[PDB]
């Protein structure tokens, strides 16, 4: 029958108490000319009420796909609650039921270390290397910039599981001109950085 | 007759999780072999040395389901002739509730016989059919207490069409029975004329697939048959909790029976420290238990060593007093 | 109740590289080939060709060494960047070593640059002198081999 797809929040929203972090329920596969969706959000298995549906898209051959997103306070999510999303429709024999969670663990401070080009490099038409290691839950942002400007430019790689359970990542920010002057700073946001957030520069 | 639709509602039950109070007290349940009975006609090797009779079963017994199987043996008419004249007086005047236990395999089996498939609308009146059939042969036929419903399937929990079909055979028979039956009006578990609908099946909630029937059985027996121990008990009954309420969860055991091959030992050894009496002592965090069931209970202390595995043995029932012991925390 | 490729580093060394309820096989547009819960061998240069029922990426096929930053030398851990970016096809191998390999190395997987091309970052005696060096084996490397040293 339909398909449950339970997505989390964007670590950026969950980290900033400016931004507003939200949990995305999917329900795919509603084909049958018979169709209505009705949710049920839990948090630690209690029902709130607060969610907001409404954006019904047909996604035409030949079926529905309507989603629900639940508001989620960030220490809430923070604390590790579980966050439940059951889906009712008449199609299913029970309703569907989906759980989703911030990773357990005890959570671990990201170590940042910038990286200069290796000499070799600098023949060739550089690249700046951001390592971000030692962290705990996959969840993190890293991006660049250079006196109060982002840089755009850059590509990071997903996070990798090290041999001690904790997590570490690579960004690699391209560019010669400013760099040529001495002039950059890679930006990291963690839940266990203080302030959840910090700097690492890197210059000639 | 009614054409109304079976619904797919539920998920749970109007009530879920532990439950500090229910209206009837924990019952001891009991499955009885009837190919095992002394009044059952069964080229058997043991043709004779039947020994143990369905009255031989503790009187303290709240209720008793029997297992038939009629592949093994030749004749069933005499057990029950033996059952009307002889067993089911006695185990009345004791109090004892009969139940009769079906295989939902024989339920898919009729569902599929009468052309339903899984659907949301189908034709309402051949799962009202198939449960009335099944109400008339099993329960209303020698007047027993109830029907319970034994699903350890596992293609159920994995194809939408058979919970469809499971579902509505469910609901039909909660039309007879269980707390929806109109027929339980006013009527609680333990009132005499109530009729129970049970479900037995594994002890993992979702190949159990007890999300289903949640809202339409009085009591749900978990196959915790390699247990023994309460933190396994615990956290069977938390992966039940947020399907079903505690006094509808019951904890089992099964003793050793002759050419098993499947070997639980939960229920060897000395009564006093089994980890079956674990199961039977165990309770829902700061809740009431349904109760404790036992399979087999002609073979109660019986085991997989030496003659045990090949010999019919009487049973003196000492697990079973020992578990009644401990459910109702009384003394016999 | 079908499709994956073989193994990138079987592909690479003339190794073997291979393909592919209780109701319980028939293409390279060719005879040869062949567990309860609770493969077609394939010619090195084939695959590299790019020859219920499909091959390897269709398209045209710079490794540097990064030494830990002074920060990372307070307390016990360093870590030995080794960049490998401007190869096309994602399929590559990566290992570390120091004539014996070392194995508390770790590979990010590919990332697609904004010029369509691929890089990857692994992350790996050194205060004494000590060489390490990065593999990296790939189609478009000379003898399908490479090495990039890092010492103090």
């Amino acid at each position: 029958g339909p398909s449950v797809f339970l997505f989390p929040p964007k670590p950026k929203d969950t980290l900033m108490i400016s931004r507003t972090p939200e949990v995305t329920c999917v329900v795919v596969d509603v084909s049958h000319e018979d169709p209505e969706v009705k949710f049920n959000w839990y948090v630690d298995g209690v029902e709130v009420h607060n969610a907001k549906t409404k954006p019904r898209e047909e996604q035409y051959n030949s079926t529905y796909r309507v989603v629900s997103v639940l508001t989620v306070l960030h220490q809430d999510w923070l604390n590790g609650k579980e966050y439940k999303c059951k889906v009712s429709n008449k199609a299913l024999p029970a309703p569907i039921e989906k759980t989703i969670s911030k990773a357990k663990g005890q959570p671990r401070e990201p170590q940042v270390y910038t990286l200069p080009p290796s000499r070799d490099e600098l023949t060739k038409n550089v690249s700046l290397t951001c390592l971000v290691k030692g962290f705990y839950p996959s969840d993190i942002a890293v991006e660049w910039s250079s006196n109060g400007q982002p840089e755009n430019n850059y590509k990071t790689t997903p996070p990798v599981l090290d041999s001690d359970g904790s997590f570490f990542l690579y960004s690699k920010l391209t560019v010669k001109s400013r760099w040529q002057q001495g002039n950059f700073s890679c930006s990291v946001m963690h839940e266990a950085l203080h302030n959840h957030y910090t700097q690492k520069s890197l210059s000639l | 007759l009614s054409n109304a639709p079976l619904a797919a509602s539920p998920g749970q039950a109007d009530k879920v999780g532990a439950q500090a109070t229910c209206a009837a007290k924990p019952i001891f349940f009991g499955y009885y072999r009837t190919w095992r009975d002394k009044a059952i006609e069964l080229g058997d090797k043991w043709k004779d040395k039947l020994h143990t009779k369905l009255t031989d079963i503790p009187e303290q017994v709240d209720m008793v389901s029997l297992f038939h199987v009629p592949d093994n043996q030749k004749s069933d008419q005499r057990f029950w002739e033996t059952f009307d004249k002889e067993y089911h007086p006695t185990l009345k005047e004791r109090g004892t509730k009969v139940v009769r236990t079906i295989g939902a395999k024989l339920l898919l089996n009729k569902i599929k016989e009468k052309g339903l498939y899984g659907q949301s609308r189908e034709d309402d009146s051949k799962y009202r059919e198939i449960a009335h059939e099944v109400y008339e042969e099993y329960v209303a036929k020698h007047n027993l207490d109830g029907l319970d419903v034994a699903m350890a399937l596992r293609e159920v929990e994995k194809y939408t069409n058979l919970r469809w079909q499971l579902r509505k055979i469910m609901g039909a028979f909660s039309e007879l029975m269980g707390p929806k039956a109109p027929g339980n009006a006013g009527k609680k578990p333990g009132d005499d004329g109530y009729k129970y609908l049970i479900y037995d099946t594994f002890d993992n909630a979702q190949l159990a697939q007890v999300a289903l029937v949640a809202d339409v059985v009085d009591y749900v027996l978990a196959q915790t048959y390699d247990k023994g121990t309460e933190e396994s008990i615990t956290r069977v009954w938390n992966g039940f909790r947020d399907k079903i309420n505690s006094c509808q969860f019951l904890a089992g055991y099964a003793h050793p029976e002759e050419n098993d091959t499947n070997r639980f030992l939960t229920a060897i050894g000395d009564v006093d420290t089994s980890g079956a009496m674990n199961v039977a002592a165990w309770k829902p965090e700061g809740g009431e238990k349904g109760g404790t069931f036992a399979y087999a209970l002609d073979r109660d202390g019986r085991t997989y060593d030496g003659d045990d595995l090949t010999t019919l043995k009487p049973t003196d029932f000492a697990f079973t007093k020992r578990a009644i012991e401990l459910t109702k925390g009384i003394s016999l």
